[PDB]
């Protein structure tokens, strides 16, 4: 089996980091920095850094180099019983890309609408406001602000929609904006990454570019250095409490997405004697330093939003695409040069927003090519196929209604089934394939084997860690609700099919490929624990 | 297969100078992969530097390496006695691991001149139908010597087997010997057994020699 | 504590097949690549083949390949190798050498078995007392020899009075000479020490079952 290989070396560090650092760098760790206790919550996020996120994220770049195929096939010939983890995590991305390339939609949106002399979202006397309109944000629910109203009554209409049951017309002006994120990945993803990873280069560089102008702009503005106090002043009597210590771990997990078989697939077209150890601590190293650079791009301006527009902090430090699509560009539509920073801002989150869906796609298109030589076959019009399934059913985020259909394969489709789909990841490499075997595998790559640390970190912790994070994610149930709209109990009940439909091929293909395998049952429990390199 | 011949072959020193030898790679090797071996005659290599410059336990500070792709040199800053041996050069860059054509390490001192011996063939020989002379050449520096075995001032250039000695650790000298083997019958007609040491420490060679009569 | 001892090794015919095996001891030997190392007696190092800790990656010597096999035992603690088809070039000690990083080579070596493979017959030694020839009494010092000839295979243990001379005695090594090995080695004793006590070199050639004592008489 000879596959195709990165024509050049920085062509997988940028498509790695590409992927690694999103919208979760600027929009998520920010916000918990602030919630708890600033500097003080590096501690917790550093500590679950080393011994939860990298080694998850070395283990799937050591995994991709050396089995060289893709999620299905990798963990088929790793163990037999588990190769379900494969079509779990196929199946997730799947899922995810259903709804997260809609907030890339948005984004580009934003960016259309910002070719004018005054940007349609700071005043409130436009054909979408209410009476409710205020300048800026508040501490009552009732009346929204001047950039909440753009957002929720000019771009969603979500106001024309009561719920789930009412996706209603069809956003004709924005169907469109999907339209053109799902062309910039196919015109670079139907060559393979001979092209994927030229065009990194571009959207993996960007968010750097921007990040420093918008860094150099927000720090000379009034009131900067407030909002970086907001930051980062510690406050280390979070450190003692559990939530900063899971909102640590969870963001580390999350952010970092190992399991989802992209930095699986990406490895996979390494040359089989790369240091990966150098490359797992290098692209895991500049996504978190990222996020520290995030931070101050963002809360310097919240600085100066608290200060020359006087707003409670509590009103405007939020996360998710709050932050992104209301408060920060309300402060963009005042400062000088104004829309400048909202164009090159707005691209920041598109780019921020592509490489990372190039890898969940990336993690399909090699590991379905990788066991199916059909497919492998017509690669470039495989990747016409699943790229119209995404838009069909993509069209739904896009009624009016749109943002609560986005909202339920959010808090359902993916979250909770990556979760259990890397602990059985890490205890099936860690367990039953063994840390004696995989010390054995990457010394015979890079040289040397892993220390001691390593392997007592993917043997306890990573379990541990990753049970911490779904208990957390758990006790913080309740029924799905957004604003005043409580979901309907079927809606619920349907978020967990998507939720379970990818996780339940874990012990299908277990139960299917065990039975399907002859012998009695001790004597075939070890054919399907006996791996592929230990067959030959 | 990557080849590393080493220079000097033999390097002769003296406890105080500073020297080095080097190792040059028929292919380039990773500053991560060359390392150095230090082997005492009679032992087994014992690693001295690995990965270009760093040093096993135990390694004295006098001893450095340096290098980059195609060559490499490990240097001693003051050798001492103790530093006789045989260095190999090995890369762990690719397969197959190749070593190096060595260095060995052996200690200058005061020139000396043979003292020479030269025994018949015993009783106990000529009972066979052999015959064996044997000139011993013992305590001298350096290492090089010729002789000339003659037969009645002829000189017979045929049937011998000569054998030095290591270094001595003590005097820091060398021995050699010599073996001329004839059949008892062609040993029996000629008369004078002559044997001649030429070495640097004489215009003359010197000459100590017997005959079968007497 | 850490320690490795080789085994196995001696005469053996071209063509013919040994095994040796090292015994790892004080350390934990389940997580160690090893290898075997040769050194040819022109003390030309050569790696031979490589078995890494679980014995699931095995490199070979390209001149050595599909005629030797590696193997580990991480039970009890050996590491193997069996060789078949031996051609003559194969004769060396075999060294096994721990060496699990490759950035920082082999930590430690064994002491070596020694495997010669010749088709040579294994012939006992003829051991020659070497006398002066009448001369003068010359200096207070006087040299004496012992010739050991035509022998097969190595290696011979030459000694003077038993181990109670270790003054003035130079012990040449054996030189291959058409299949046959001979050595010599001289004494140097004050002649006030000769003829007076029995200067005696005593050889001893294990693979003949051979020990011969030789008293120096004077001519
Ligand atoms: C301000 C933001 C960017 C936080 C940045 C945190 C990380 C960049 C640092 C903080 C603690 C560091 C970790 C602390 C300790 C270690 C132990 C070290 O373990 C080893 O020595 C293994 C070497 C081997 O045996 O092969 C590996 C690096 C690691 C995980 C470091 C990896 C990089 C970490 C996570
Ligand atoms: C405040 C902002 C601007 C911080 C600076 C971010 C930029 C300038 C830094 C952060 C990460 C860096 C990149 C990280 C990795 C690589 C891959 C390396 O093999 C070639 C250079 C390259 C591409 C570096 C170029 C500079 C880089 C993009
Ligand atoms: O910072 C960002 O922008 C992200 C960084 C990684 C890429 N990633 C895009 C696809 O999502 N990858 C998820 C994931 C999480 C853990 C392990 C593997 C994959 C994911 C899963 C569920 C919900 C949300 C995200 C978002
Ligand atoms: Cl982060
Ligand atoms: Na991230
Ligand atoms: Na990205």
């Amino acid at each position: 089996d000879e596959r195709e290989t990165w024509s050049g070396k920085v062509d997988f560090l940028l498509s790695v980091i590409g992927y690694a650092v999103g919208l979760a760098n600027v929009w998520r760790f920010p916000y918990l920095c602030y919630k708890n206790g600033g500097g003080a919550f590096l501690v917790p996020y550093g500590i679950m850094l080393a011994v939860g996120g990298i080694p998850l994220f070395y283990m799937e770049l050591a995994l991709g180099q050396h089995n060289r195929k893709g999620a299905i096939t990798c963990w088929g010939r790793l163990v037999p019983l588990f190769k379900g983890i494969g079509y779990a995590v196929v199946l997730i991305s799947f899922y995810l890309n259903f709804y997260y390339n809609v907030i890339i939609a948005w984004s580009l949106r934003f960016f259309f609408a910002s070719f004018t002399n005054s940007l349609p979202w700071t005043s409130c006397n436009n054909i979408w406001n209410t009476p409710n309109c205020r300048p800026f944000e508040g501490h009552v629910e009732g009346f929204q602000s001047a950039a909440s109203e753009y957002f929720n009554r000019y771009i969603l209409e979500l106001n024309r929609s009561e719920g789930i049951h009412d996706l209603g017309a069809i956003k004709w002006d924005m169907a469109l904006c999907l339209l053109i994120v799902y062309l910039i990945c196919y015109f670079s993803l139907w060559k393979g990454i001979s092209t994927s990873g030229k065009v990194v280069w571009f959207t993996a560089l960007f968010p750097y570019a921007a990040l420093l102008i918008l860094l150099i702009r927000g720090l000379t503005l009034p009131g900067s250095f407030l909002g970086i106090q907001y930051y980062l002043t510690p406050n280390f009597s979070a450190i003692y409490k559990a939530e900063v210590w899971a909102d640590a771990a969870t963001q580390v997990f999350f952010s970092l997405g190992p399991g989802l078989g992209s930095l699986l697939a990406y490895a996979s077209y390494n040359k089989y004697h790369n240091n990966v150890y150098k490359d797992a601590l290098l692209t895991s190293f500049i996504n978190s330093a990222t996020s520290f650079i995030a931070g101050f791009v963002i809360f310097s301006v919240l600085g100066y939003m608290a200060h020359t527009l006087g707003v409670r902090i509590e009103d405007v430090a939020t996360s998710g695409p709050g932050l992104v699509f209301v408060v920060y560009p309300a402060a963009i539509a005042t400062m000088p040069a104004s829309t400048f920073w909202a164009l090159i801002f707005f691209m920041m989150l598109a780019t921020l927003g592509l490489d990372s869906q190039f890898g969940t796609v990336e993690a399909i298109i090699t590991a379905l090519s990788d066991e199916f030589p059909k497919i492998k076959r017509n690669r470039e019009l495989f990747v016409a196929g699943l790229f119209s399934l995404y838009f069909v059913v993509g069209l739904a985020s896009c009624t009016q209604g749109g943002f609560y259909f986005f909202h339920l394969l959010d808090r359902y489709a993916a979250g909770y089934s990556i979760l259990v789909a890397v602990f059985f990841e890490a205890i099936a490499v860690s367990w039953i394939y063994g840390t004696n075997r995989f010390s054995e595998d990457i010394r015979d790559m890079i040289g040397f084997p892993p220390g001691r640390y390593w392997q007592v970190c993917w043997r306890f912790v990573a379990p541990i860690f990753l049970l911490f994070i779904t208990v957390y994610l758990l006790i913080g149930y309740e029924p799905l609700t957004y604003a005043d709209y409580v979901y309907p109990s079927w809606a619920n009940a349907l978020g967990w099919c998507i939720a379970g439909s990818s996780v339940v091929m874990i012990p299908a293909v277990a139960i299917f490929k065990l039975l399907s395998t002859p012998g009695s049952l001790r004597q075939r429990f070890t054919i399907l624990t006996t791996p592929w390199r230990d067959q030959q | 297969e990557n080849v590393l011949t080493q220079s000097p072959a033999i390097m002769s020193t003296s406890p105080g100078e500073k020297v080095t030898m080097t190792c040059r790679a028929s292919s380039s090797v990773g500053s991560s992969y060359l390392h150095w071996y230090q082997q005492k005659s009679g032992a087994s290599p014992k690693l001295w530097i690995y990965s270009t410059s760093n040093l096993a336990s135990g390694v004295p500070a006098r001893f450095s390496g340096s290098g980059s792709g195609t060559s490499y040199s490990l240097t001693i800053s003051s050798v001492e006695a103790e530093d006789a041996a045989t260095y190999y050069c090995q890369q762990f860059s690719g397969y197959p691991l190749t070593f190096g054509s060595g260095t060995k390490l052996e200690m200058k001192r005061a020139d000396a001149a043979p003292t020479v011996s030269i025994f018949p063939p015993s009783s106990e020989q000529l009972t066979s139908g052999g015959a064996s002379v044997v000139c011993f050449l013992n305590n001298f520096y350096p290492k090089d010597i010729n002789v000339k075995w003659k037969i009645d001032g002829s000189e017979r250039q045929n049937g011998v087997l000569n054998s030095w000695t290591d270094q001595d650790s003590k005097d820091s000298t060398y021995s050699m010997s010599s073996t001329l083997t004839l059949t008892k019958d062609e040993y029996e007609r000629h008369n004078s057994y002559t044997c001649e040491a030429t070495h640097k420490t004489s215009t003359s060679p010197i000459v100590k020699s017997f005959n079968r009569n007497e | 504590e850490v320690q490795l001892v080789e085994s196995g090794g001696g005469l053996v015919k071209p063509g013919g097949s040994l095994k040796l095996s090292c015994a790892a001891s004080g350390f934990t030997f389940s997580s160690y690549a090893m290898s075997w190392v040769r050194q040819s007696p022109e003390k030309r190092l050569e790696w031979v083949a490589e078995i890494s800790s679980g014995g699931r990656y095995i490199y070979y010597s390209d001149t050595v390949t599909g005629r030797f096999t590696i193997s580990r035992d991480n039970a009890r603690n050996i590491l193997h190798l069996e060789m078949s088809s031996l051609r003559s070039e194969d004769t060396a000690m075999y060294y096994c050498a721990r060496g699990e990083v490759r950035q920082r080579g082999f930590d430690y070596w064994g002491q070596g078995t020694t495997l010669t493979v010749s088709s040579a017959k294994t012939t006992a030694p003829s051991v020659y007392p070497l006398a002066p020839v009448c001369g003068d009494t010359t200096g207070s010092s006087v040299t004496l020899g012992c010739l050991v000839k035509g022998y097969f295979p190595e290696p011979v243990t030459l000694t003077w009075n038993s181990g109670s001379l270790s003054s003035g005695v130079h012990t040449f090594p054996a030189v291959l000479q058409s299949d046959l090995y001979t050595l010599s080695s001289s004494v140097t004793v004050t002649s006030s020490t000769w003829p007076s006590q029995s200067i005696t070199c005593n050889v001893a050639h294990p693979a003949s079952s051979t020990k011969v004592d030789k008293k120096i008489e004077p001519r």
